[PDB]
């Protein structure tokens, strides 16, 4: 197979996406869920590790990992502390929507993707950290939770297989840098989300201390769909390591934002003109996109062309996949405004709890805020550059890297402009 | 705008608070839903369950909360000040969010946001002179498909226009509760050019299952 | 109102690579000597995790 995409309705992994159907058990168990998750349970771990393993499921957070492999790190006999499976429901970052629509239209895939994970990896019990602005996401998870305590599916003798489960929400309070795991596992013990460092691993050292996985709504919720239809079958989307299907959040100056289905290996063009209902203006109109939200380097509409929406084909072009996130600017946009913006985002994003990130991103901020202005020195671009390079690397987590991502995308990319305007400014006001 | 407390005649540990017996329960249930010895994990909603029964947390819901689950009242502080929802100053009736990232302000964000300032009479993060409505910005809500959106305590309001949102103020000045949802014509995240997928019913239980299960 | 002083080896302070070729030289010029051994400090156990312990009394209150 070489054109990918053209996705059918019967190999869509989440019917009632769009929220015309019943969300509740009577309708989420008419539309093939909760289908035969018995003998899900009663075969084996192994095997539900296997069958994941064979899929080639990767991460859907955005990180990439490969998800059979990580949900077997914890497949080790217990020391006598209990085990834990995390459902990270944050879903801070810009541009991003679909775990919202997820855990707004089918509460019950997601419960039943936890009692699956949990049974793979041996969890004693389920956590659910829901967005705290998401109230009432969080309200209909905990009816659909309710709706299947209450009909035997989970609890003490989970849909009867003799193996108990239990699945709590917990309610975050406002912070994106809790959305990263190591914070995620501190948010919910009671503490500031400040993030820990691996080693130790949640594998090893986790939540309360206990042997803790933690695993993003859209890689979670796909397992008794991974487990029914077969590896093979999620196999069959997408090039060879980049198998699957995606959400995709289009937003941006576009006719239609929404969110849409889709295979992995899709052209970004394809998905763009079909489902998005095109760049505003036509596509000579179009100057950047950002493939994955605030954490990835945008692309001008000369790598936009063919460029294939899977993770190799993304980082061979010198940005990342994200949370497949397409966020589009057309002509009519100051993209320095908007990298600015995203930079300001980020400075009121940020725990703090690290040296590097906790300055260079407000350095960062002064500095993108004067070539706004356009007030400063062309070298210093090539300074801020550098500085770039002393934050991306440097830090406990990951989003000083995803500040420092954009900040490099956009030099590398509009050099051109940044100069122009700021040497305008400078014969203009002096 | 402050991380620092003064003693004020309105905010100070002498300032008069108590939970519900019915909220006592709740505090109770929230504590059992966390393993023993990890107590302190109740530390987050409980404080939160205090938000919902002031509208703001002066420092007496801090050492209430530290007294009745056994912790130090400067991790209930440090839980406070770190994240950006505990309001500890008096906001208005209606607390108004007004999304100004880079995927909303694509969608001029901003014409709303002046329209709300001209409609309201007030700045970025001033309170209206009768405790009713306050306004400040906040960073990406989730309804980035939906921008512009704005969040009105814990209702969402996507795909907003000038037009949408001084009609959403003026009644909820009537004393009325407006709709929660996008004004546009899609419902929650659909084009507006109708269904390009899942317009197929969807195929129901026992479809393309593997042999062995 | 300075600091006047009448002794001459006040700022005398000489500096030996070994504690024996110290000795000697304390021994060669006829200076009774007092020796003070060197306080290593002691080998500590440092421990990451310890930090998140499930049970044990060593966890963070916060970070
Ligand atoms: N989904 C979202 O809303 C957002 C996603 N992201 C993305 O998240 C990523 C950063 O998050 P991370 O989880 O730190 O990414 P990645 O570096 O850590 O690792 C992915 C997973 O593998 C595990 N892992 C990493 N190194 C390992 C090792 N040597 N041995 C065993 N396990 C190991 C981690 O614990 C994690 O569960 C970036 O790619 C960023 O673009 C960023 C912002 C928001
Ligand atoms: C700053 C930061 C914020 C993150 N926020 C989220 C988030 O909101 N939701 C999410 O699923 N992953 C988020 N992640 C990624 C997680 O660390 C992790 O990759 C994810 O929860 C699980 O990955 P998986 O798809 O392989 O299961 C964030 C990472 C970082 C560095
Ligand atoms: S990189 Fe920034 S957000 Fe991450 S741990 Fe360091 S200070 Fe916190
Ligand atoms: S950028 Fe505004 S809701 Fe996401």
């Amino acid at each position: 197979k070489t054109s990918f995409g053209s996705l059918k309705d019967e190999d869509r992994i989440f019917t009632n996406l769009y929220g015309r159907h019943d969300w509740r058990l009577k309708g989420a168990q008419s539309r093939g869920d909760w289908y035969k998750t018995k003998e899900i349970l009663l075969k084996g771990p192994d095997w539900i590790l296997g069958e994941v393993k064979t899929s080639g499921l990767r991460g859907r957070g955005g990180a990439g990992f490969p998800t059979g492999l990580k949900w077997s790190f914890m497949n080790k006999p217990s020391d006598g502390r209990p085990k834990y499976l995390v459902v990270n429901a944050d879903e801070g970052e810009p541009g991003t929507c679909k775990d919202r629509e997820i855990i707004r239209h089918d509460p019950h895939k997601l419960v039943e993707g936890c009692l699956v994970g949990g049974r793979a990896m041996g969890a004693r019990a389920a956590y659910i950290y829901i967005r705290g602005e998401f109230y009432n996401e969080a309200s209909n998870l905990q009816v659909a939770i309710r709706e299947a305590y209450e009909a035997g599916l989970i609890g003490k003798n989970a849909c009867g297989s003799g193996y108990d489960f239990d699945v709590f929400v917990v309610r975050g309070a406002g912070a994106y840098i809790c959305g990263e795991e190591t914070a995620l596992i501190e948010s919910i013990e009671g503490k500031q989300g400040k993030p820990r460092l691996k080693p130790p691993f949640p594998a090893d050292v986790g939540v309360f201390g206990c042997p803790t996985t933690v695993a993003n709504v859209e890689t979670v919720a796909v397992s008794p769909t991974i487990c029914r239809r077969g590896g093979a079958w999620f196999a069959s989307f997408g090039r060879e390591r980049n198998s699957g299907t995606k959400l995709f959040n289009i937003s941006g100056h576009v006719n239609n934002p929404c969110t849409v289905e889709e295979e992995m290996s899709v052209p970004l063009k394809e998905l763009i003109e079909k489902h998005a209902g095109g760049v505003t203006g036509g596509w000579d109109n179009l100057l950047a996109v950002i493939p994955g939200g605030s954490s990835t380097p945008l692309i001008p509409k000369s790598v936009c062309e063919t460029v294939l929406m899977d993770f190799d084909a993304l980082i061979q072009a010198q940005t990342g996949l994200g949370t497949a996130a397409v966020i589009v600017m057309d002509r009519s946009t100051d993209i320095v405004k908007a990298i600015a913006r995203l930079i300001e985002f980020y400075k009121h994003e940020s725990c703090g709890q690290c040296t590097p990130c906790r300055e260079g991103v407000d350095w960062m901020n002064k500095v993108m805020a004067r070539f706004v202005r356009g007030d400063a020195r062309p070298a210093e671009i090539d300074s801020l550059w550098e500085i770039s390079k002393q934050i991306e690397g440097h830090t406990i987590c990951a989003l000083g890297d995803g500040a420092a991502w954009p900040v490099q995308g956009l030099i590398r990319h509009f050099r051109p402009e940044l100069e122009e305007r700021m040497q305008r400014f400078a014969q203009q006001h002096q | 705008a402050l991380f620092v407390h003064r003693d004020t005649p309105k905010n100070n540990p002498e300032t008069p608070f108590d939970f519900t017996p019915e909220n006592y329960k709740r505090i109770e249930a929230i504590v059992k839903n966390y393993p023993e010895g990890h107590k302190a994990a109740a530390v987050l909603p409980v404080l939160d369950l205090a938000q919902r029964q002031n509208g703001w947390l002066p420092i007496s819901a801090m050492n209430k909360v530290a007294e009745i689950l056994q912790v130090p009242p400067m991790r209930v502080y440090e839980v406070a000040t770190f994240y950006t929802m505990y309001n500890r100053k008096p906001v208005g009736k209606y607390h108004i969010q007004v999304c100004t990232t880079t995927p909303c302000m694509l969608r001029n964000s901003d014409s709303i946001l002046e329209a709300i300032q001209k409609k309201l009479g007030i700045k970025v993060g001033e309170t209206t002179p009768d405790k009713l409505f306050t306004l400040i910005e906040v960073e990406c809500l989730g309804a980035c498909v939906n921008a512009p959106m704005v969040q009105i305590n814990d209702n969402y309001y996507e795909d907003l226009t000038p037009k949408d949102i001084e009609e959403i103020i003026d009644e909820l000045k009537a004393g009325k509760i407006p709709k929660p949802g996008p004004r546009s014509g899609r419902f929650s995240c659909e084009p507006a050019g109708g269904l390009t997928s899942l317009t197929e019913p969807p195929k129901g239980p026992g479809f393309g299952v593997q042999a062995g299960l | 109102g300075w600091a006047s002083t009448a002794d001459p080896l006040s700022n005398l302070v000489l500096t030996f690579s070994t504690k024996e070729d110290a000795i000697a030289f304390a021994e060669k010029n006829g200076w009774s000597y007092d020796v003070e051994e060197r306080k290593v400090p002691k080998p500590k156990s440092k421990s990451y995790g310890a930090n998140f312990s499930w049970n044990k009394r060593t966890r963070v209150s916060t970070k």
